[PDB]
């Protein structure tokens, strides 16, 4: 078994800029694959015997390397290119990936676009309430969401689901959504989903009354 | 051209026993090596077992060794993994992807990958909840809830509205999965126009269709 | 001492000034042949290879190939206050090469013993071209004429053969797979194609084999080479 | 002076292409600037000596060449890249530009 | 940011004489090589004058040599050139370019540039003639002006899509172009449609309504 350190995890860099990242093998390899994966879709053959590029792949990647240190380079950084980037060796049974480097993309600072809902009043005949907080195409990824019941914070009950870059604006969004008893929901009348970006200095926040 | 299906994926209790194939097309299978690799949870890619061209010789790494089993019928062009006493660590996404000694065993080709979830937790289908307000755009919302297991497809307007679609990923809440999907249009159709979330669930055989009305 | 030509022009066949003809000196180096000339070079560089430039002396192997007959390395001395010429190229010998030509355009300088256009093969394909040496001695060049991408770098690197069992292939350095010492190497491009090859004198240990793949655009193929002794 | 010659006068491509323009000196030269200009502004700095990209080009321009030829390659045409191209030369007094070859697109 | 301004241009009589300065901002003024380059209406580029870093030694290339002057003020930021004796062939948008020993004198800033006319022309103020007869084509006919520049807009500016305004060209010696504009069959007649011609050299705005003929 051969280990394959990716670093880094997190790859940030502004469009243009020459990125290099580096696959570290536990012991001596004598090439190494690269494959590019986008959310939603399979990895993609992206590098070919260390430094060949697979058919399609731009000028701009290259890869190089040899024994315990190879490596992948984007000589000027393209909006497209923000993916997760896999390397594999098999030099020896069994072959093995890496971790992955994913490849974050600068971007216009963004404030995402919140936007609250309240339980659905089919929900509501089943017993439950579960309130959604959509928070989309935001920039850094960096941020926080609280739920301010009547003022109160409600931690317990909430589920978070973020996506990853968006190729296409480099934008992230995430998904907040707190759920409640039927009879717990009923007996407060304000609830609030608080957001904090580093787009303000004061939290988004998106309230809605039930009158 | 060359297109590999992987199917036979769901929901297997722990140490129970499935079997998935693989169908391939557009190329000769038989001078192929084929290998079956997985995506854990924690997006980690792992080789779970591989073939030679003729069938012949196999290997399958200690971690899975003696429990899975791989085979191909080049005739049908088709490749099989079963898959005995599954754990809950194998639970993962599996890839169906090619090799070929003449391009220094480069996976040129994988698949959409079929997901295997081993765990105890019962069948359960999806609840559909719409989401919707009550001034340029308008963004509306899908709630899938409380279903078990993935696989699940949110696709709008089946599949027509494309353009400002996040459909966030699935988290568990206390042994069921819950996602959302958002989607954004002016405001032009919102009270025109109806906008429609389709959601399926194969392993309940679940299909829903909740048309997203105002908040009356 | 059976292989030097010594050219004596300052303070084992040895020239001297009067076996140049009008001052020049032209210089058949035949492959297995050196030559160490003595002199003051005039602007202390020379020859417009494997070339040692050591004080006022020079010595210059012979290369395995040569593309065209007029190609030369000139070394002009000065002695006495008077200028030698001294032209110096390679026995011409139109050696063929032992490989597979995957290009198309047919005015090359080379010769290949296989040939193959990748641009007819199928895309996303993986098409062999076998290429095999069977002689106890063994004089002669092994390579490939590729229109795009070589793998690995042919041919210092090479592609360890396939396993008939599950057992990875590596890229090992030619000279340690086929176990020889003074392997020549060459290289060469017309337009876009790529010549790569090596030379090969003298017998061999083992039987061994060896592959080089060649991709251009979605096509692919490899050239798989087999020499045999013993 | 030295006279630079631009090829094609109009260069009319898809996106996707891989395209080059060429500028062909009257003598030698030993270095060409490149300079986009797109209707209503200044030319802006584009290759340096030859090759070098400036500040911001993106990676699929290209530049080649030596001599009384050189030439500007751009491997996968974007629309952005629809733009009148120069190319400049300094080895003798006077400076000179280029005509000019304008990146035209298709539909 | 590195900034350059050009200013002066205008119109002059034929072997008249004018200053155009340059302002720089953002960078050590005293450091590069400062040139004017002008661009000719077949659209080439042409170096009209060069001066170095320290104001020293020029140059000037034979067609303006001992015509034009170029100078600098780097305790201004400034860059000047005054032109004498100009001929017709001087009619040239002038930039003002900067270049660096150090980065092998390539022209990495410029100006927008400052407009050079040339000529003997008197000034003459435009005649708007209206042009009209789905999606129905009206147009603005712009006809003996001088000189450039004319600025046509439709609606005061709202009516921007569907707008192709035509370069102008030389009839004898006034210019004359015309705007075309397309909307549907419902607007109108219904609804008004006007363009706006404006010709500041001769102070003067004309707004026509296009009506059926
Ligand atoms: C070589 O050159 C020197 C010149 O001084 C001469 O003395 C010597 O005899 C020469 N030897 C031969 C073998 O030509
Ligand atoms: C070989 O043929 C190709 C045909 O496409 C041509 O482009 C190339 O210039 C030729 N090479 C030489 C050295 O003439």
């Amino acid at each position: 078994q051969i280990v394959l350190s990716q670093s880094p995890a997190i790859l940030s860099a502004s469009p243009g800029e020459k990125v290099t990242m580096t696959c570290r093998a536990s012991s001596s390899v004598t090439y190494i694959h690269w494959y590019q994966q986008k959310p939603g879709s399979s990895p993609k053959p992206w590098i070919q015997a260390t430094s060949s590029l697979a058919s399609g792949v731009p000028a701009r990647f290259s890869g190089s390397g040899s024994g315990t240190s190879y490596s992948l380079s984007i000589s000027r950084v393209e909006a497209e290119d923000a993916a997760t980037y896999y390397c594999q060796q098999w030099s020896s049974n069994p072959l093995t990936f890496g971790a992955g480097t994913k490849l974050e993309l600068k971007r216009a600072d963004a404030a995402p676009t919140v936007s609250i809902f309240p339980p659905s009043s089919e929900q509501l005949t089943s017993g439950g309430a579960s309130v959604v907080c959509f928070l989309n195409n935001f920039y850094p990824k960096d941020i926080n969401v609280k739920w301010k019941i009547d003022g109160s914070e409600r931690q317990n009950g909430v589920l978070n689901s973020w996506t990853d870059q968006d190729s296409k604006d480099s934008t992230y969004s995430m998904s907040s959504t707190l759920t409640l008893t039927k009879d717990e929901y009923e007996r407060h009348n304000s609830y609030t989903c608080e957001a904090t970006h580093k787009t303000s200095t004061s939290p988004i926040v998106k309230s809605f009354n039930r009158n | 051209d060359v297109k590999l299906v992987e199917s036979g994926g769901g929901l297997v209790k722990l140490g129970g026993s499935l079997k998935l194939s693989c169908a391939a097309s557009g190329f000769t299978f038989s001078s192929y090596y084929m290998s079956w690799v997985r995506q854990t949870p924690e997006k980690r890619l792992e080789l779970v077992a591989a073939i030679n061209n003729n069938g012949g010789s196999t290997y399958y790494p200690d971690t899975v060794k003696g429990r899975f089993t791989i085979s191909r019928d080049n005739a049908k062009n088709t490749l099989n993994l079963q898959m005995n006493s599954l754990k809950s660590e194998d639970t993962a996404l599996y890839y169906c992807t090619r090799q070929h000694y003449g391009n220094l065993y480069f996976f040129d080709y994988w698949g959409q990958g079929t997901t295997l979830t081993v765990s105890s937790a019962k069948t359960t289908p999806p609840s559909v909840y719409p989401l919707a307000p009550g001034n340029s755009m308008v963004t509306l919302g899908c709630l899938v809830k409380g279903y078990f297991p993935e696989p699940v497809t949110v696709t709008w307007n089946s599949g027509s509205l494309s353009s400002g679609v996040h459909t966030f990923p699935a988290v568990l809440e206390s042994d069921l999965y819950t996602l959302s999907s958002s989607v954004t249009v002016p405001s032009s159709p919102w009270p025109s126009e109806t906008v429609t979330c389709n959601v399926a669930h194969p392993a309940s055989s679940t299909k829903v269709d909740k048309k997203i009305v105002p908040r009356d | 001492p059976h292989n030097i030509l010594f050219t004596n022009l300052t303070n084992p066949k040895t020239y001297n000034e009067s076996n140049f003809v009008s001052n020049v000196l032209e210089v058949e180096l035949n492959d297995g042949e050196l030559f160490v000339l003595a002199c003051e070079l005039i602007n202390k560089k020379c020859f417009q290879n494997k070339i040692i430039y050591h004080k006022n002396l020079t010595i210059f192997k012979a290369p395995f190939y040569v593309t065209s007959k007029d190609v030369n390395t000139e070394c002009t001395c000065k002695f006495k206050n008077n200028n030698y010429k001294i032209v110096l190229k390679p026995k011409y010998e139109k050696k063929v090469i032992h490989g597979c030509n995957f290009s198309s355009n047919v005015s090359s300088k080379h010769t290949f013993t296989d040939s193959l256009d990748i641009s007819l093969v199928d895309d996303s394909a993986h098409i062999s071209c076998n290429v095999h040496l069977s002689e106890p001695k063994y004089n002669h060049l092994v390579g490939l004429n590729c229109p795009g991408d070589i793998i690995p770098d042919c041919f210092f690197q090479v592609y360890q053969p396939e396993s008939e069992e599950l057992e990875p292939s590596n890229i090992v350095y030619l000279d340690s797979q086929i176990n020889i010492g003074d392997i020549e190497y060459y290289e060469d491009a017309e337009g876009d194609d790529k010549i790569k090859l090596f030379g090969i004198v003298g017998s061999i240990p083992k039987t061994t084999s060896f592959t080089c793949i060649c991709k251009k655009d979605k096509k692919s193929a490899y050239m798989t080479v087999t020499i045999d002794s013993a």
